[PDB]
């Protein structure tokens, strides 16, 4: 099937700063990759649909871009309560879906 | 409001069999297309089966590809999935989600409902 | 970096150029950004000029000139220096000085090279030619051995095609379908359309770039789409079932779908004839695929032929014409055949006919016409984007390209059809390296 890679698997920032996550997907989909936000021991949480839109309720901060086959999330000023593991995944068809595997972001 | 609510998590035997049900409260099922996603402890998400309870149409991983079934019914709003024979390497948390039908907005809101999970684990102590 | 120079058979200046050909990007085109090096022993007392001249040629005339001056540079105008030009006169020594030039729309194109063309003069065509040269004043005596002058094209690129990709994935994924042998490769076809699908629905067709986002014309090419991605999933999930044979009967329904928008956004003609001694028409429908056609990509022309009279088609025609038409005041105008295919089929009374026919036009076989119109390893002339509410009695040359599905009746004028389409070409420390 179709598979998606993550290339930072651990990154490391302070409060304030400029993050970046990026995702490439073997196969063309287009613009069906959403990006999830899971804390330790909760449920994931959408953020980014279509891979530019925001979903509601999700503060403003975030922003996602798609050039071809790649994928970057970014966090203008990351605060306290954003760290937690990032989940890509493309949902072209019903049967076809796939994750990526997480990002970790910690405290420099 | 829109809240999704699964049980049955438990310790089996391996060749073991458990029921795993998926409650939805706020939303009737027959819109939405239901899915299974497992988390093993320290590793990624992964995706395993679904149904869609409008025509009735299921898919399934390449794992349990032909150990697991889906079912669902309208009246009492909850998405079922039978475990056959589970081989210990699916011992993992079970997440339960919402994905709305293709003409439209809804399909492009994947998975914006999830539920709170629930652990399954196979052993032999 | 690649820069370009020139010398002169005296030795008294050089010109460099950063590229070759210049693009034109209609609304407005590339500067020309030169740069000049001189040696001032000779030209103690004199100066240097470079000059720019755009004409169509003894039969000569001019359409567009503009003169600069290297130095003194104490009126700098365009005083704002691009990148390439601060690097290359820091680069060499301090006696080298800037230049610019900056030019309105043309026509880029030549005629063919044969004895007795059809139109004023001989060799004729259009060229830009940078120039440079010495002198104290603008009208003495030239000395070939201290000047320089360069020729330069002003080629203009084709516009984005990835709606026509994305069709050309959806066809060819629908063929290996119709061609398939077990689940697996159907599967594999109708996923790569399905992402094809969703990616064309977001473009827009190039009839509508005027119309606005909301303007219902949109949201009807939208749910074309909408319809053509559920047909796809009807036949995604019964091949995901397991049945092969079912998912391509299912698969068979995009056709339709791929009907009703050929009839709506792409060049189709029709005409109808109705003889004496019979009582219903004969119809001929024909069609092309794509828009736009890249020099050497086969074009390829349906066909359709529904016979109600008592005669029987003999044969079919199919042909690619060049429409030259040349702006002066003589507004001279002819067209020459490129690519021409000759198949034998045949229409039976009362009877249906349908076929793809695809034929390439390109040099190789017309070396030998009189007055077609070439590019400036040349080519076919690429077709002339509309002016943008220019006056077109002073363009130049306008080329354009129309295709003519004819057919041949017996017991015997014929009847044919045209189809409009663009032939044009794809958007793409330092040594000096003759130019
Ligand atoms: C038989 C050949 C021929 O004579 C052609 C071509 O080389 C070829 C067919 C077409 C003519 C011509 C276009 O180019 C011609 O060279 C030219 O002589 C023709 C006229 C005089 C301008 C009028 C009709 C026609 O436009």
């Amino acid at each position: 099937d179709i598979q998606m890679t993550q290339s930072p698997s651990s990154l490391s920032a302070s409060v304030g700063d400029r993050v970046t996550i990026t995702c490439r997907a073997s196969q063309s989909v287009s613009s069906a990759v959403a990006w999830y936000q899971q804390k330790p021991g909760k449920a994931p949480k959408l953020l980014i649909y279509s891979a530019s839109s925001l979903y509601s309720g999700v503060p403003s901060r975030f922003s996602g871009s798609r050039s071809g086959t790649d994928f970057t999330l970014t966090i203008s000023s990351l605060q306290p309560e954003d760290f937690a593991t990032y989940y890509c995944q493309q949902y072209l068809y019903y049967s076809l879906v796939t994750f990526g595997q997480g990002t970790k972001v910690e405290i420099k | 409001e829109v809240q999704l609510v699964e049980s049955g998590g438990g310790l089996v035997q391996p060749g073991g069999s458990l029921r795993l049900s998926c409650a939805a409260s706020g939303f009737n099922v027959v819109d939405f297309s239901l899915h299974w996603v497992r988390q093993a402890p320290g590793k990624g998400l992964e995706w395993v089966a679904y149904i869609s309870s409008s025509s009735g149409s299921t898919s399934y991983a390449d794992s349990v590809k032909g150990r697991f079934t889906i079912s669902a019914d309208t009246s009492k709003n909850t998405a079922y999935l039978q475990m056959n024979s589970l081989r210990a390497e699916d011992t993992a948390v079970y997440y339960c989600a919402r994905w709305g039908y293709w003409p439209g907005e809804p399909w492009w809101k994947a998975f914006d409902y999830w539920g709170q999970g629930t652990l399954v684990t196979v052993s032999s102590a | 970096t690649r820069v370009f120079k020139k010398a002169s058979p005296n030795g008294k200046l050089t010109v460099y150029l950063g590229k070759r050909d210049f693009v034109d990007h209609i609304d407005l085109v590339d500067p020309v950004d030169g740069v000049v090096l001189v040696d001032p022993e000779y030209l103690k007392e004199r100066r240097v000029y470079v000059t720019l001249t755009c004409a169509f040629r003894t039969f000569r005339k001019d359409l567009f000139v503009a003169n600069v001056q290297s130095f003194p540079p104490a009126p700098e105008d365009k005083k704002p220096l691009t990148r390439l030009q601060e690097r290359l006169i820091k680069k060499l020594g301090e006696h080298a000085y800037p230049f610019t030039f900056e030019i309105p729309p043309n026509l880029p194109c030549s005629v063919t090279l044969q004895p007795g063309p059809e139109d004023t003069g001989k060799a004729c065509g259009v060229d830009y030619e940078v120039k440079a040269f010495c002198a104290e004043n603008l009208e003495e005596k030239i000395h070939k051995r201290n000047s320089v002058r360069l020729v330069i094209r002003k080629v203009q690129y084709a516009p984005e095609a990835d709606l026509e990709d994305n069709w050309e994935t959806l066809n060819d994924n629908l063929k290996v379908i119709e061609k398939a042998d077990n689940a697996a490769q159907v599967k594999d076809a109708l996923t790569k359309m399905r992402a094809a699908a969703l990616d064309a629905q977001k473009a827009t067709p190039p009839k509508l770039e005027d119309k606005s986002p909301d303007s219902p014309e949109m949201k009807d090419f939208r749910h074309g789409f909408d319809i053509l991605v559920g047909q796809i999933d009807d036949a995604l999930k019964l091949a995901n079932e397991g049945k092969v044979k079912e998912a391509q009967a299912a698969a068979e329904q995009l056709k339709t779908t791929r009907n009703a928008y050929i009839q709506k956004y792409l060049p189709t003609a029709e005409t109808t004839r109705q003889f004496l001694m019979s009582d219903k028409p004969l119809h001929l429908e024909a069609s092309l695929d794509k828009e736009i056609y890249y020099h050497g990509e086969p074009i390829s022309v349906n066909v359709h032929v529904t016979n109600n009279t008592n005669k029987t088609v003999k044969k079919i025609k199919i042909s690619v014409r060049q429409y030259a038409d040349i702006c002066l005041f003589n507004t001279a105008q002819y067209k020459c055949p490129v690519a021409m295919e000759e198949a034998d089929d045949t229409v039976a009374p009362s009877s249906t006919f349908c076929k793809v026919y695809t034929l390439t036009p390109f040099l190789a076989n017309n070396r030998e016409k009189r007055g077609l119109a070439l590019d400036g390893d040349t080519n076919l002339a690429s077709s002339t984007l509309l002016r943008e509410g220019a006056n077109r009695e002073i363009l130049g040359i306008i080329v354009s390209y129309k295709v003519k599905v004819k057919l041949v009746v017996s017991r015997g004028s014929d009847v044919a059809v045209e189809l409009p389409f663009t032939l044009m070409h794809p958007k793409p420390d330092i040594v000096f390296e003759d130019f």
